[PDB]
């Protein structure tokens, strides 16, 4: 996998590839690694597909009962912490999860990294997965706070592409999301095969590759 | 988790036009030691089912008791225990298969391979296999252990598919089983000459044959074999 | 040391049409280099226009199917004979699988049927409950042999329109049941040639609004 | 693999299947497992494919040189002795399991040989993963004083047992008959019971379907004159 | 750790009517990392073509080795080596390292200059020959290639038809393998002309 | 395996079963474990089939070369050559051998050579996995200076029991009689010895 | 250990050696392995001394309680209680037990219970490390309906050989005779049985 | 590196006023099996030395041959081979000790424990031990294996230190050795009743006693021992 997310002026961008692997064998290439917890909350998946899917779906149900008892949408911090405490019970037992809880709440846009090891970190920029290391190069070099929605969406898309190209266990297609205070907005599924050639021509990058 | 101590080898079986046949030798081995020579590994359940068991003998004796108790329990408050609500081969098998899978799921298995052979109420032939892992399958011929490697090929020459079953008589089927038992005696180092054979026919019922022996063996050609290559004397 | 798992071989294949779905699988059961059965059914009609096949370790596959069939039975009892939709079954199966996250069902699992809009649906599961709706999916021993062929012949991957030279793709035209069954038979005949655990027979279950139909074809017995 | 050897009245016959595996995958559907050591000494091989070939080519080469040196037709016991000493020396690491048979001035002979260097004598033998399925047939149908035609039938029936019942064996049956006072007849694909059925569809593509970037002529010829 | 899957790669060869074709991917990696998209795995010694998959150092080494041996063969024999003869030389050379083998999966392809007969062959890492009539596959996506070739292939294909068949077999197999791709080349070989085509594929 | 060699009035008799195994599979049911290293010096082989064949072949070579130079070797000499191989290569071998031969001077002699490569001259010897079950029977029933017929019955009865209890033993009972009269081969089939 | 139980005309006789070891050290040379679980139901113990004692003590408790409620238990019943313990605790036990008893109705009966916890009713039984060496001797010499004197000699000769070949067996030969007449203890010392 | 197969147990010995005594049983064990009952483990070298060996018997037979060859070699070009230049116990021991240490230094040992017992030219008693590691030591009493644990305590009650040697007669010393051999038969599970004993005296020379038996044993008290605690019958 490659997944990323970052805070900025106009909310938070969330992007991810779609490849699923079983050794060298590419089992699927149509996997949704972004889970919609509520119209204002997203969750990313990396590592154990089954683990990430189960626990984040179970979290979405915790976040919903919260809204019913409290007449109030759960905060990003509280949601991230419920997950963290849930997976902490099974620590050392074999769980493999690398997630980011992205959303907009009362404190503005929120972004937390949560994993099966026990980490829970608030931050403006994250990337988790086998291809995260490639994505960080593009993010760190081009990331501002004063970024337009159009340019921010492109950055997250271009970052996954960088990783999808180099990392053997990343690719397929890019799923984009933009989270505002009026909720998240899906910005499509983009095949890396087609996207790569397009970006190569328009941007001039990947000069080493022939096409 | 354990290891098997006293063991029973192959159990072989096949379907024929009117029923099923099943056979197994009378040996209880203790590693390489052929310890117990009078062990019955075919266990009838009523007059319509025979359970053939291989593997650990202590676990076999346990299963034998579960089956005996099953008959006792089925008769309780059951006026039709010797008629419509009698035990069927399919009931007996599913019970065992349930137990075997539960025991493997607790990491404390019954170290056996079992073949349930019988004839149902409607006259249909029943033949199904189950083992220590809870794995089940059915086929026109079934065999455990070495029999799977040596007997099945011979029995599949008689009944290669489902459509060959009606064409196969009891005389032909028994002949094939008896031949397979001879071959296993030639080639299986944990087998015995003495064996038991059971036939469950939809017309003539259950016939249980004990104290059978492998006969018509070929050994005479051994006298001409000398050395391992170059030796002449 | 006691090993609670085993490998019974077998291969399965699900393809979703526009108003139908197929779930195919070979009928061969094996341990190591021995054949247990040449005809041991692996694909089942579970009710509510849903077909299912779970295998690898036969004993775990039989148990999962048995449990899901039971889940359908109790869904009717508890919710006024309501029909279990394919998406609801998929989610239910995830929870059956993850209930043994720390002693897994050692199986590949695929279900097929029709969605609530009447269109064909195929869902794929990993041993611990990660599931995906797909158009085409093979699982089991020869999954890696078959899937690339289906990427090419069902989704027209790497296929472009002549004359344009890579500028315009082959358009995604839907397939008929008759065209799909041809791909299924060719897939399994090819897999039988190069995989030792695949052969003997091929059983196909087709699902339409009218119900569930079966088709059986022989395969090589070597 | 399944391989067998059967003696008869005036000679000996060997047979083999034609499958070669790489795990659960079939690498070759029509492999040739019957090897010629000398004109009238043939061996069938099971185990590590390269080892059965290499060890056979080597001993066959040395047997040819021996035959030329001694001005005599090679003997089966010579091939047997040379093979077992070679295999014993490598202590089983050369995974060759062979059935060696042939006719020579001494008569007709049939031996088996294992990777660790042990040899066995018999009227009927079987080696490989399907050896049990084949031996079941041999133990059921073999008799003394077989004819050539009866022995070929028994041998191919034994290989078929392996083909059908053993997953490590399949495809076709090869046979080689070595009769006294005659040329050895190598019957490649004696039986062909596993032909693939016609495919339902043709997958021939329209020309221009594949996307291309560059084209170029490859110079395979040498440097030219003038 | 597994030497045969560190660098990744695939090779496939097919026969046709009075022609042969051999193809390969262009990827060289260090496990998950992609290093080069120009690592061609097909070499030729006169009119005999050799594709090699597996450990890249051994691929490079064996090419240099067979170039060495075929150049000497030619100087002594006063003629180019043939595919049948070259196939035996590859087998001989690999088995001489029986207990310290090159971690490779070679594939020979060519047309006998005298008989005009198309020829392909495959080997395991220690030298066993697999002489096939239809096709040969090798690499990290060998299972995938077997599935594509066994269903797409039909005998007596014309050069321009064979090109499409082998290209689609390679491309779709590579797209189901993480360790294969990053470009592809196809050689179409006839008795006295050889065309080489680079394919356009997804770069992930 | 089940092997034994017994001295008697007129010479010595070797005996053996005919089973060789690969785990529980019987790879050969008509094996000849009684092998000749010289005209009237034979051996019984137990352990690895490959090792015991390789050894017996080397010994036959040594004694053939001995004979060409120094004439007929003694049974003690043959046992010494076996020992030298089994002892010096003890780390790499798995061979339990009984050496038996007939001289006119020394008459019948039996030497047993177990795993370590030690030598033991005995009136009779038993070896192989199946020998364990007949230590009691053989000790109780063996007498010195038996007749040929008595010795054949002793071996027949002994190996019958060994075969009966040991799964690694079976098939036919082969025997080789070594006397001044010459060399006689005997064979006894299951139907004969099982009913004893 | 070497243990055995043999049925005969008037009842049953149990027999055993008296050696218990810790490696090659003989921790006790005058051990009593013939233990009583009821008036005329005894057992022979082999395997772990701790395990077999713990088991025999529990069985004696069960049969004492059985007797108080239901009267004298059968030998089959005693064997069943042994089995239940040995089978259900097979993972944690190392016990090879022979159960022998005398009824007036059933007369002499012998049940053997090896490691797994299986039960086998037999005319006679042998067990322990030393039993291996006398399978052949016992099979050849056992007859049904022997006299008391014949049965004592059979056991004496059998255990004599077992002791002779097995290092883990030795000391005295203890025996217990179970008949209608009562319970008789016998003992035989090395000087008596070694010269047999 | 190897493992011992056929083995010999304890060798025991002690000094007395005019010489040394050494003893060892006649058994060649094969694990727990008491395989060979006629094995001589005391090997005389001339008329002034006896080498007692325990451990691997194949290695013992090898050492026995080295010693036999040593005598042959010492006689070569030596007119005083049966007099002044005869083999001494100290020569024989140092040779063996050299071989044992060299073999352990090549990681291919002779799996034995050896006691060399004899009387020197000047009438001095010689008694020294060497084993598979090349470790050597001397004492008034020496014993290998189990004898080190059971025999030495008994023999040290007779000769506790050097000054007790002149006070100890041959009758007392032999009596102590014979008693120790009885104790080892009671308590060593790899021992035999039959044994050999050798005396090397500076006056009466070498006396080699074969076919000795352990006698005067106590077993009668066994009849009174019943059960393992509570049992009365
Ligand atoms: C990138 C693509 C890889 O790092 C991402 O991290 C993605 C994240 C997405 C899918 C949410 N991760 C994977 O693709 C992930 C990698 C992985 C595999 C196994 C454990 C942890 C991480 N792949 C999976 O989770 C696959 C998804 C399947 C192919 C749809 N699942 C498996 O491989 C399953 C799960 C196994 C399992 C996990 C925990 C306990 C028990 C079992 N395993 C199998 O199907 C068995 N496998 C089949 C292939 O042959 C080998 C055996
Ligand atoms: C029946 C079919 C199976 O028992 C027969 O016994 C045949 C015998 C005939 C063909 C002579 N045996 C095989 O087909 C044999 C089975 C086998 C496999 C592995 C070990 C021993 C026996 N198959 C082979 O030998 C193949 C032949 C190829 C397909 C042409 N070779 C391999 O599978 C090699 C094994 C090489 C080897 C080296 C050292 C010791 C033992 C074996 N394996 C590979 O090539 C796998 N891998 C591919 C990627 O590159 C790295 C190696
Ligand atoms: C009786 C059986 C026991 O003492 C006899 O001694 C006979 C003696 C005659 C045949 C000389 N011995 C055997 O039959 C002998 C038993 C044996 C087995 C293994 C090691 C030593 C002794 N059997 C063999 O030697 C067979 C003969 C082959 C089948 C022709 N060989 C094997 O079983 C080989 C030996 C490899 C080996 C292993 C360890 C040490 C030395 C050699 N083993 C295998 O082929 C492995 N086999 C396949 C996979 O399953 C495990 C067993
Ligand atoms: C013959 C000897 C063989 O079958 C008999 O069966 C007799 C039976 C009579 C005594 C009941 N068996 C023994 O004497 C028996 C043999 C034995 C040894 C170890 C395990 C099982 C059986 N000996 C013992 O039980 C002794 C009795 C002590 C000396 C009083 N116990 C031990 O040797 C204990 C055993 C502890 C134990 C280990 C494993 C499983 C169960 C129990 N061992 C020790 O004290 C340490 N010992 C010495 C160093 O080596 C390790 C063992
Ligand atoms: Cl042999
Ligand atoms: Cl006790
Ligand atoms: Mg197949
Ligand atoms: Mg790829
Ligand atoms: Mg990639
Ligand atoms: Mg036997
Ligand atoms: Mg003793």
């Amino acid at each position: 996998t490659t997944t990323l997310a970052f805070k900025f002026r106009h909310g938070v961008i969330v992007a991810a590839d779609s490849r699923a692997t079983a050794g060298a064998y590419i089992a699927s290439q149509t996997v949704k690694k972004v889970i919609e917890i509520n119209p204002y909350l997203l969750g990313t998946m990396a590592g154990g597909a089954a683990d990430c899917s189960f626990w984040e779906r179970l979290l979405a149900r915790q976040c919903r009962i919260y809204e019913l008892r409290n007449k109030e949408r759960i905060s990003v911090a509280a949601a991230s912490k419920l997950l963290a405490n849930m997976v902490y019970q099974y620590k050392g037992m074999g769980l493999s999860m690398g997630t980011m809880i992205c959303g907009w709440d009362k404190r503005g846009p929120g972004l937390y990294y949560v994993d099966s090891e026990g980490n829970r970190i608030s931050g403006a920029t994250f990337s988790v997965g086998s291809g995260s290391v490639y994505a960080y190069g593009v993010l760190d070099s081009n990331y501002k706070w004063d970024l337009s929605v159009e340019d921010a969406l492109y950055l997250g898309k271009r970052s996954i592409l960088a990783a999808a190209h180099r990392d053997a266990y990343s690719g397929g297609s890019v799923n984009l999301y933009h989270v505002t205070e009026d909720g998240w907005i899906y910005h499509g599924n983009h095949d890396v095969g087609e996207l790569f050639w397009k970006v190569k021509e328009e941007e001039g990058s990947f000069n080493n590759v022939i096409g | 988790t354990q290891q098997p101590i006293v063991t029973g080898t192959s159990v072989i079986s096949m379907k024929y036009d009117n029923g099923v046949i099943i056979a197994a030798d009378n040996l209880g081995s203790y590693g390489s030691l052929l310890r117990f020579n009078g062990v019955e590994r075919l266990i009838p359940v009523g007059d319509n089912t025979v359970v053939g068991i291989s593997g650990d003998i202590s676990d076999m004796q346990h299963i034998e008791r579960l089956l005996k108790d099953l008959v006792t329990e089925n008769a309780y408050d059951n006026p039709l225990a010797d008629a419509e609500e009698a035990l069927e081969p399919s009931y007996i098998f599913e019970y065992l298969a349930t137990v075997m899978y539960q025991r493997r799921s607790k990491m404390n298995p019954l170290w056996n391979a079992i073949i349930v052979a019988g004839v149902q109420s409607n006259g249909d032939q029943f033949l199904r296999y189950v083992n220590l892992l809870g794995v089940t399958y059915s086929s026109p011929t079934l065999a455990t252990g070495f029999g799977a490697h040596m007997a099945n090929p011979l029995l599949r020459k008689v009944v290669d598919r489902e459509s060959d079953i009606p064409k196969t008589t009891v005389q032909v089927a028994e002949e094939a089983i008896v031949n397979a038992m001879r071959v296993l005696y030639y080639r299986d180092a944990r087998s015995s000459r003495n064996f038991s054979l059971a036939i469950i026919d939809k017309n003539t019922g259950l016939t249980f044959k004990k104290n059978l022996q492998v006969e018509n063996m070929k050994w005479d050609f051994a006298k001409d074999i000398k050395g391992y290559g170059t030796q002449k004397i | 040391q006691f090993n609670p798992y085993g490998d019974n071989g077998g291969t399965i294949l699900g393809i979703a049409g526009e108003d139908f779905a197929v779930l195919a699988g070979d009928t061969r059961n094996i341990t190591d280099y021995s054949i247990n059965s040449r005809y041991e059914p692996k694909v089942f009609d579970c009710g509510d226009n849903i077909v299912m096949s779970a295998n690898g370790f036969a004993a775990d596959g039989d148990a999962l199917v048995k449990r899901f069939k039971n889940s359908v039975k109790w869904y009717h009892f508890d919710h006024n004979d309501k029909k279990l939709s394919i998406n609801s079954a998929a989610r239910n199966i995830q929870h059956l699988l993850y209930s043994r996250r720390f002693f897994p069902y050692y199986v590949y699992n695929i279900i097929a049927g029709l969605d609530e809009d009447g269109k064909g649906a195929v869902y794929s599961f990993d041993p611990v409950g990660s599931y995906q709706r797909e158009q085409c999916r093979a699982g089991g021993a020869a999954a890696s042999l078959i899937m690339p062929f289906l990427d090419n012949q069902v989704n027209f991957k790497n296929q472009y329109e002549p004359g344009t030279n890579g500028k315009v793709k082959k358009p995604l035209k839907y397939l008929s049941v008759e065209e799909v069954i041809k791909l299924v038979r060719d897939s399994f005949t090819s897999a039988t040639e190069r995989h030792i655990q695949v052969g003997d027979g091929l059983e196909i279950l087709i699902v339409t609004k009218d119900g569930v139909r079966k088709e059986f074809y022989e395969l090589k017995r070597d | 693999t399944t391989i067998v050897g059967v003696k008869f009245n005036n000679g000996v016959v060997i047979a083999a299947d034609t499958r070669s595996t790489q795990g659960p995958i079939v690498a070759d559907k029509n492999c040739a497992k019957l090897h010629r050591i000398s004109p009238k000494i043939w061996c069938a091989g099971a185990g590590t494919a390269a080892d059965t070939e290499a060890v056979t080519q080597l001993i066959g080469s040395n047997i040819e040189l021996h035959s030329l040196y001694t001005s005599r037709e090679p003997r089966v016991v010579s091939a047997l002795q040379m093979l077992k000493q070679h295999l014993f020396k490598y202590q089983g690491h050369i995974g060759a399991y062979l059935i060696v048979a042939g006719v020579d001035p001494t008569g007709s002979h049939l031996f088996s040989i294992h990777a660790h260097g042990s040899t066995d004598v018999g009227y009927y033998l079987s080696l490989g993963s399907g050896s049990l399925a084949a031996m079941a047939v041999l133990e059921s149908h073999w008799k003394q004083d077989l004819t050539k035609e009866e022995a070929i039938k028994l041998a191919s029936d034994a290989i078929q047992a392996g083909i059908w019942n053993d997953l490590g064996s399949g495809s076709n049956v090869d046979v080689c008959v070595m009769e006294i006072g005659k040329d050895a007849e190598y019957l490649r694909n004696y039986l062909t019971p596993n032909v693939r059925e016609e495919k339902q569809k043709s997958y021939k593509f329209p020309r221009g379907t594949t996307a291309v970037l560059k084209e170029s002529i490859v110079n395979i010829c040498d440097i030219q004159e003038e | 750790s597994d030497p045969s899957s560190i660098n990744g790669g695939i090779v496939v060869a097919m026969t046709g009517k009075d022609c042969v074709a051999i193809a390969c991917d262009l990827r060289l990696g260090s496990q998950s990392l992609g290093v080069s998209n120009k690592f061609e795995k097909i070499f030729h010694y006169g009119h005999v073509f050799l594709g090699i998959t597996g450990l890249a150092t051994d691929v490079t080494t064996l090419n240099e080795m067979f170039r060495y041996k075929t150049n000497l063969y030619k100087l002594k024999e006063e003629r180019a080596i043939e595919p049948e003869t070259f196939t035996q030389l590859v087998s001989s050379s690999l088995y001489e390292r029986r207990f310290g083998p090159y971690f490779v999966g070679p594939v020979v392809a060519g047309i006998n200059s005298k008989s005009g007969k198309p020829f392909i062959a495959g080997f395991d890492l220690i030298g066993c020959i697999d002489e096939a009539k239809d096709f040969i596959v090798s690499g990290t996506a060998s299972d995938q290639l077997f599935g594509m070739c066994e269903s797409l292939y039909e005998p007596n294909l014309e050069p321009e038809d064979l090109f499409e068949t082998i290209s689609q077999a390679l491309l779709n197999a590579a797209d189901r393998d993480a360790l294969s791709g990053w470009g592809a080349v196809v050689y179409i070989i006839k008795k006295d002309e050889v065309v080489k085509r680079y394919l356009k594929m997804r770069q992930d | 395996t089940s092997i034994m060699a017994v001295t008697f009035k007129d010479g010595v008799i070797l005996g053996a079963d005919s089973r060789t195994t690969t785990g529980a599979y019987i790879a050969n049911r008509v094996t000849d474990k009684l092998t000749r290293v010289h005209d009237k010096i034979w051996c019984c082989r137990s352990g690895s089939a490959a090792d015991t064949q390789a050894i017996a072949d080397i010994v036959q070579y040594h004694l053939e070369l001995y004979t060409s130079q120094y004439g007929t070797p003694s049974t003690e000499t043959a046992a010494s050559v076996f020992k030298e191989l089994c002892y010096e290569n003890k780390d790499n071998l798995t061979a339990g051998i009984i050496v038996a031969g007939y001289d006119d001077k020394n008459k019948g002699e039996v030497y047993t050579i177990p795993l370590g490569g030690s030598v033991h001259k005995l009136p009779y010897a038993i070896a192989g996995s199946g020998s364990t079950f007949i230590y009691g029977y053989c000790d109780k029933n063996f007498r010195e200076n038996m007749s040929k017929e008595e010795t054949v019955d002793f071996i027949k009865h002994s190996l019958s029991q060994a075969i009966k209890w040991d799964g690694s033993s079976g098939g036919v009972i082969r025997m080789v009689v070594l006397t001044a009269a010459g060399v006689e081969r005997l064979i006894f089939y299951p139907d004969e010895y099982e009913q004893l």
